[PDB]
RNA sequence: UAAAUUAAUAAAUAAUUAUUAAACUAAUUUUAUAUUAAUAUUAUGAAAAAUUUAAAAAUUAAUUUUUUUUUCUAAUUUUU
């Protein structure tokens, strides 16, 4: 006879808190676009004095060789470091008004990442750019 | 209820030991390490101060003891206890004649035991059956093999 | 019966 | 709680048989079951049941498999454990060439997840390359070697090392042979005909992926709804309800909510003097 | 090809729609198993991938009865074929499978005293049938709504494929909304059972 | 017979009160039910004051209040420092 | 700050602590294993193992029988006062080796020939001790003799 | 046999425990470390995600204040090169190997004082109890 | 199989009659009303007799409208730490004192904290430039920590002075043996 | 004279709050976060929570002070049970630091995954999410734009229903209601398998 | 504990148990491990489950159980 000791949010539960609906957000932020303003805001966030890297980038080892783009001291994770949850313990407090970034190789796994972090109760994120934030070499 | 919730990092809870127990000292940076290795390297109880001897209350292993007989090194060091021939009791391997029935599948047992489980010691008492093939069925496994150089 | 000492 | 005199003299209430030894395996010896003489995540390889005793006499170290792999690990019949490298070389000077010779293929069997695309450059497949031939090259010396190659050949990328190998050695040949030991050349060929191959089969896994076949990362099939691309209830595609329609107003059986002053059908009772 | 070794199952280009598991539909490609798929080449309903099949084939509709309805099989397609494939292969292993438990029940009324969650049967679709799905899909009779499902032996309980209409799928699966789990409550002891 | 150690309770079998309930499985034996018990339970509590307090002393499982509410009589007496 | 936080990022497993709240004599040989592997036997027994991955796995097999706490590290070396600084691959480096039953050795033999040896190197550790005595003082015998004809 | 009903009260203690399982997978499904930084605090606020019904909050009478109030507190190695700055003043005093006695001031070393096997006469009580049979730490 | 009777033998000289005059009838009833003590005694004794002792208390409490239900957990709530055997004792021979943890439990005095687990002296932070003839910091502030402790406990002469006694000298009484 | 001390370094934390503050009294809600049953601690959770065992003389300032003391103050002697527990406490740290010292080293050859949970357990298991990094999960990303929402609530409806009584106080419902399945007098728990 | 080869159907064999004795082969935690040899051995049938044969109307297969309380004390499972 549960649901009477437990709540509703019992047996009910779609215990699966994971990923029904930030996925799909994930793919609308793919959508949009980003570009040398949306680094530069960015930019702005390298200028507050500050130091918090802001963007990420979610590639294999042999491609950062190949492209090092580590200059601005941005962060360097694991795409599963993020998906696992080992990475909130260096994540911003203000889950509403931070807004990081997530680069990639191709951009399946940026957005795949992003929406790892939409898991993890974070709001803004575009998502992407392997190549702008090279063209803001900043 | 018996379904306790907590945090089982209570159960084993470190206000006592914490590891300026077993390094005594590391506050001081020199991490050395004087831990109680063992229960059994226990060396004893001590007096603290000679004024206060600790009591001498026997137990099961003081009180209840017997006359030491003397070993074969003790009479070996100093000839001069050797004084009657209940001295020169025999071989220390000798332990004394057989004090119990070592029934078969039940270890030794005791005498005046049970005999719930001797239903075979009964039975390795009378002897191997004499006159008689070891081999009650399969064919015994001398009959098998061919006879070969009649004499051997 | 090998033991512990946990 | 009830101990009793001694370590495994616990509770002591329950009729359980202390001192039993729970942990150890059962002695399952000539009863015949899938659960024979398995660690237990072996249950589920019905197909090579290990029951019998001669699997008890063999997987315990019983009468004359007290030995039992008579061939386990640690014997090599082919090379008797000596490294087939020559050292007995004309000149003392080139007695370090022939280190590092591959003995086997060394990268396919092993199956590393080489994440170099097949377009990086060769001076990318260095550290996969070394595993295998340190105490050969130092590790910053390798990246002399394969730069070299790099510079004086015409070949760039993994996947022309792949596609070259006959114009890569026959530079080696009439150009290298004082300095890039061969050895390091069909360690080369032997990552790049590899590098190339897992990224066909990756490129491959990421194609299938998207027509629908959804293998776990561990490559056990996993079968998942496809994303909507239209609305989640069927409209024009709906079966039927499948009880038969006699709705809730043609036989007001229950559930209906009427105005009282739109009181319907009373043609005999009171709607033949209609307010 | 030899009379002992035989291949298990075979590709095949569906001509008409079969509803079974083994089943396809119009124009996609499928390996299936080869005794059941050669009685489909005799009976028209498929043909084996030649190059020329691999661009169109002349599917069938009720409609006219016979095979007129070309169905090309353009990227596009193959792009219709594999979300209407990944679909209904959800369907056929959660409808053809039967997800079996173990657990304990003390007591009379031969109820599981822990009963089950519709978390415990998401986890024992993936467990068993691989089959990933959102357990908030997963609707319960009216008997096991209010305490969960609660009692051993035969339990069945709704899942709601939702996304089935642009695919055109209808009449090719039993309900195109929903599918019944068909649960299993193997009553054990505390040896093998958990909870 | 076949008489083995380890075939049964090892020497003969006793049913000793921790058997004849408990028994293997814990239901437990098919004869010798068990005594009914027949210690003192202990009551149930008294109803707690009326509130005239509008502090919440409904409140039962909350921080602040220990279990009780036993403001009975000369308890003001009882002043504790 | 709004911001992925910056610097040189150090990693910290976790410990956990388990404990045992079902008995084990309900349960079969494979789960009895797991808590055996995991130094834990009789009800309200608790140990402290490591997170590491094969470790994972008995904890998992054994889920509805412990009750596990999982510490960060860094929530480890304060439970324990212990300095920052001071690693726990230093620490150990300390404690001997042959602390309270010292090894697990493939059975109750093997182990009792492990502590018998034990109690002997202790009694060569004093009998090297009475020789090394006796061949200082024989080579100073020596000496003494030699140079004694000088 | 299984004659009349678990009693009903029974069963919810054991709704308890699919819920305390549900709370043990919960911890077996984290991460095996936790990507840190050194300058930052050790574990402001960061617990696990444990914040679904939080409480002892009261910073005391609270059971984990005496460990957070170390972790919130300021790291004091706030960086890689300042750990070298503090590892590198702890000694090893027992450990197996050779030293350089004069790296102190004037200290002289006791091992080479009072012998190898020779223990400081420690005063022997309840409260202090010193390690027992010292010649058996030798493997 | 042994008997014992000996030790039975002079000991039923308290049994009644038919087992007083004969002997294999004699032992009989005692090695068995003795068996079965020694087995009610080690598992049934207590969960009975300890069923009194919370009877008591609980009626006792019951006297001062609260019950046992509420008085065991309210307890351990103050971390009391006072065994229902003795609750029993206070109950009966000291019943203001019982009443006095009574209305402890019911008053909304904060229970004490539960102990604070080691902490780290800062001085194992700082790196003592070493000098021989100065102490580590992390030392004269456990030492500080040690004989305040000691001066802290029981009525003695040592420096008797009124209230705190003196430290800052305490911890350099070695210069007092040195020359 | 009476000694308390707790710890082993003393100083224990004021037990008062202030002169006059408010008290500050601590969490008396079990810690079993789901917020609906809301448990009290009992009486073993609340001598955990002061630094006992789960019994009054274990592991809690009941068993670490002396038993007496020679009244001139000469402490007591070490009892062959207590250095038992200084060694049973110190192979509690030592439990702890090598537990730690192993892991201490994993991290440093990166020998931890970083997929969480071992192999097993995450086939058991389908809320940590599959860790393929370079495609989607559910097969190909939702080309279509989604503005593509199914929410479960809409047609996944779970309600307690009350089964209504055949309506006999009104005659017309009471034979439309007649639903023409009474005839469940065959549920005779027949034999399912013979005859 | 075992449960297999055989029996004009059980003194014989495995397997178990037992007596005596043994040597530290990659696999992991700094975890955890009764493995053996040599002899002694008058045995054919495994609670509650999970199922499987059989008119069974139980037998049969199955496979995990299969209790020895030093004394005072403390305790989290309640014939609501
Ligand atoms: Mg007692």
């Amino acid at each position: 006879n549960l649901n009477k000791r437990y709540g509703a949010p019992y047996v009910a539960k779609g215990y699966a808190s994971l990923d029904p609906r930030c996925s799909l957000d994930a793919y609308s932020s793919f959508q949009q676009t980003v570009t040398s303003a949306d680094m530069k805001k960015a930019l702005l966030s390298i200028d507050s004095t500050s130091s918090g890297a802001l963007v990420i980038d979610v590639r294999s080892e042999p491609e950062r060789r190949l492209r090092p783009l580590l200059s601005p001291a941005i962060v360097a994770l694991h795409p599963h470091d993020i998906l696992s949850g080992a990475a909130c313990p260096i994540l911003p407090s203000n889950k509403e008004r931070a807004e990081m970034f997530v680069v990639a190789s191709e951009a399946q796994r940026a957005v795949n990442a992003c929406t790892a972090l939409r898991r993890w109760g974070f709001s803004r994120v575009t998502a992407v750019s392997v190549d702008a934030v090279s063209e803001a070499i900043a | 209820r018996y379904r306790l919730f907590h945090p089982v990092h209570q159960t084993v809870p470190f206000h006592f030991n914490p590891v300026q127990s077993i390094f005594p000292l590391i506050y001081e940076n020199n991490l050395l390490a004087k831990p109680r290795l063992s229960w059994k390297d226990y060396e004893g109880r001590k007096e603290f101060d000679a004024d206060h001897p600790l009591p001498v209350v026997g137990t099961r292993l003081n009180e209840r003891t017997t006359t030491h007989k003397w070993s074969h090194w003790d009479q070996y060091i100093n000839p001069q206890i050797t004084q009657s021939w209940m001295y020169l009791t025999q071989t220390p391997e000798y332990v004394g004649p057989r004090s119990g029935h070592n029934v078969i599948k039940m270890g030794w047992m005791k005498i005046g035991g049970s005999w719930k489980y001797s239903r075979s010691y009964n039975d390795a008492r009378r002897g191997f059956a004499k006159g008689q093939w070891q081999e009650r069925k399969m064919t015994p496994r001398f009959m098998l093999a061919p006879r070969v150089s009649a004499g051997g | 019966i090998t033991r512990l000492y946990t | 709680a009830s101990t009793a005199k001694g370590y495994m003299n616990r509770v002591m209430v329950y009729a359980h048989r202390r001192r039993k030894a729970r942990y150890l395996a059962p002695k399952n010896a000539h009863v015949r079951s899938p659960l024979a003489h398995k660690m237990p995540e072996e249950y589920g390889n019905t197909w090579d049941p290990r029951s019998g005793v001669e699997w008890h006499n063999r997987m315990r170290n019983r009468n004359h498999y007290r030995h039992w792999p008579w061939a386990r690990w640690t014997d090599d019949p082919v090379r008797f454990h000596q490294d087939s490298v020559c050292h007995r070389t004309v000149s003392a000077l080139s007695t370090v060439a022939n280190n590092g010779a591959p003995e086997w293929d060394y990268y396919a069997e092993v199956g590393q997840a080489y994440e170099t695309p097949s377009h990086f450059p060769l001076s990318y497949t260095a550290p996969f390359i070394y595993q295998y031939t340190a105490q050969c090259w130092s590790r910053e010396d390798l990246q002399s070697y394969l730069e070299r190659i790099e510079q004086s050949s015409g070949l760039r990328t993994i996947a022309d090392a792949a596609s070259r190998r006959e114009a890569l050695y026959t530079w080696w040949h009439n150009a290298g042979m004082n300095v890039i030991p061969l050895g390091v050349l069909q360690h080369l060929e032997l990552v790049s005909r590899d590098i190339v191959a897992q990224n066909a089969r990756k490129s491959y896994r990421i194609e299938q992926h998207e027509r629908g076949i959804l293998r776990t990362p561990e490559m056990e099939r996993y079968y998942a709804l496809p994303h909507l691309r239209g609305p989640s209830m069927p409209v024009q595609l709906a079966q039927p309800s499948g009880k038969y329609p006699s709705g809730k107003f043609t036989q007001m059986m229950e559930d209906v909510a009427i105005h009282p002053l739109q009181k319907p059908d009373a043609r005999y009772k009171h709607n033949m003097y209609p307010a | 090809m030899a009379p002992e070794l035989q291949l298990e199952y075979i590709p095949i280009i569906f001509t008409r729609t079969i509803l079974g598991p083994q089943g396809g539909f119009a124009g996609e490609e499928r390996l299936i198993k080869r005794e059941v798929a050669q009685k489909y080449m005799s009976e028209g309903n498929a043909v084996t991938p030649s190059a020329e099949f691999h661009q169109g084939v002349w599917c069938y509709n009720p409609d006219s009865e016979q095979y007129d309805r070309f169905v090309e099989r353009n990227a596009e397609f193959l792009d219709f074929a594999a979300r209407k494939r990944q679909w209904l292969d959800v369907y056929w292993r959660v409808n053809t499978g039967y997800l079996l438990f173990g657990r304990q029940s003390w007591g009379q009324g031969w109820l599981l005293n822990c009963p089950l969650r519709k978390k415990d049967i998401a986890q024992k679709l993936w467990e068993q049938y691989k089959v990933r799905v959102d357990p908030r899909l997963i609707e319960f009779r009216e008997k096991d709504r209010r305490t969960g499902i609660q009692d051993l032996g035969h339990n069945w309980c709704w899942l709601y494929l939702p996304g089935a209409e642009e695919l055109a799928i209808d009449r090719e699966v039993y309900d195109n909304k929903r599918v019944k789990v068909r649960m299993h409550i193997r009553k054990m002891s505390s040896y093998g059972a958990l909870y | 017979r076949a008489q083995h150690p380890n075939a049964g309770t090892r020497f003969g079998r006793v049913y000793n009160r921790g058997f004849v309930r408990y028994g293997f499985g814990g239901f437990g034996m098919s004869v010798y039910s068990s005594k009914k018990d027949r210690t003192f339970k202990v009551m149930p509590v008294p109803p707690p004051p009326p509130a005239t307090t509008a502090v919440e002393q409904r409140d039962d499982f909350a921080d602040n209040r220990g279990l009780s509410a036993t403001t009975r009589t000369l308890s003001p007496t009882f002043r504790m420092f | 700050t709004t911001t992925i936080a910056a610097g040189p990022y150090r990693r910290v497993g976790n410990v956990f602590i388990v404990t045992c709240i079902d008995h084990p004599f309900k349960f079969s040989w494979e789960v009895n294993r797991m808590l055996r592997e995991l130094r834990l036997e009789f009800m309200g027994q608790t140990t402290v193992v490591p997170d590491i991955p094969p470790v994972r796995k008995r904890i998992w097999r054994v889920r509805h029988v412990v009750r596990v706490d999982q510490l960060d590290l860094d929530e480890a070396k304060a439970l324990i006062g212990i300095p920052e600084h001071i690693s726990f691959r230093d620490l150990a480096g300390q404690i001997p080796p042959t602390f309270g039953r010292g090894g697990s050795v493939a059975n109750p033999h093997m182990r009792s020939k492990m502590n018998f040896m034990r109690l002997r190197r202790m009694r060569l550790r004093d009998v090297m001790h009475r020789d090394q005595l006796e061949k200082r003082l024989l080579e100073e015998r020596h000496h003494a003799l030699q140079q004694q004809q000088q | 046999e299984l004659l009349h009903p678990l009693p009903v009260w029974a069963r919810r203690q054991q709704w308890l425990k699919r819920d305390t399982v549900e709370m043990n997978e919960a911890i077996l499904r984290e991460p095996y470390y936790r990507i840190k930084t050194f300058a930052q605090p050790a574990a402001f606020v960061s617990p696990r995600v444990s914040e679904s019904a939080a409480h002892e909050p009261d910073t005391q009478q609270s059971s984990r204040y005496g460990v957070d109030r170390q972790l919130r507190g300021p790291r004091r190695a706030v960086s890689p090169e300042r750990l070298q700055e503090l590892r590198e003043q702890l000694q090893f005093v027992g450990s197996i190997g050779p030293k350089v006695p004069p790296a102190a001031g004037a200290g002289t070393a006791y091992q080479d004082e009072y012998g190898t096997r020779l223990r400081p006469r420690y005063p022997q009580s309840w409260d202090t109890v010193p390690p027992h049979q010292p010649s058996r730490s030798e493997i | 199989y042994y008997r014992a009777t000996a030790e039975l033998d002079r000991l039923r000289g308290m049994l009644r009659g038919r087992a007083r005059l004969e002997r294999k009838v004699g032992l009989k009833r005692i090695t068995f009303l003795m068996r079965t003590q020694t087995r009610y005694r080690v598992e049934q004794k207590a969960h009975w007799e300890r069923a009194i002792v919370r009877k008591n208390v609980d009626s006792a409490a019951h006297e001062h409208g609260s019950g046992w239900q509420h008085l065991r957990n309210d307890l351990a709530r103050q971390n009391l730490m006072l065994l229902p055997r003795t609750q029993q004792q206070l109950a009966q021979y000291e019943p203001l004192a019982f009443r006095a943890v009574m209305e402890l439990c019911a008053s909304r005095v904060a229970p004490p904290p539960p102990p604070m687990t080691a902490q780290v002296p800062e001085e194992a932070y700082a790196t003592r430039p070493e000098d021989p003839k100065v102490a580590h910091p992390a030392a004269r502030r456990q030492l500080e920590e040690c004989v305040e402790r000691m001066l802290c406990t029981g009525r003695s002469d040592v420096l008797q002075r009124e209230g705190p006694r003196t430290t800052q000298a305490w911890m350099d009484a070695w210069k007092e043996y040195d020359l | 004279y009476s000694e308390y001390r707790s710890s082993y370094t003393g100083a224990r934390s004021a037990p008062w709050a202030a002169p006059e503050a408010a008290p500050a009294y601590p969490s008396a809600r079990s810690p079993f976060p789901l917020e609906r049953p809301r448990f009290r601690k009992t009486h073993i959770e609340w001598m955990l929570h002061h630094g006992h065992g789960d019994r009054y003389g274990k592991y809690g300032p009941s068993r670490e002070i002396a038993d007496f003391e020679y009244a001139d103050g000469t402490p007591s002697s070490i009892s062959g049970k207590r250095f038992a527990l200084k060694h049973h406490q110190d192979h509690l740290l030592v439990q702890l630091i090598r537990s730690a010292a192993i892991v201490e080293r994993f991290e440093e050859e990166e020998l931890l995954p970083r997929i969480p949970g071992t192999p097993e357990q995450r086939s058991w298991d389908p809320e940590i999410p599959l860790f393929l990094e370079d495609v989607d999960e559910f097969g190909r990303p939702p080309r279509p734009v989604a503005g593509a929402t199914y929410d479960p609530a809409a047609f996944v409806s779970d309600d307690i229903k009350k089964d209504v009584r055949r309506p006999f106080w009104s005659r017309r419902r009471w034979a439309l209601s007649d639903n023409f399945m009474v005839p469940m007098s065959p549920k005779p728990k027949n034999t399912i398998k013979d005859e």
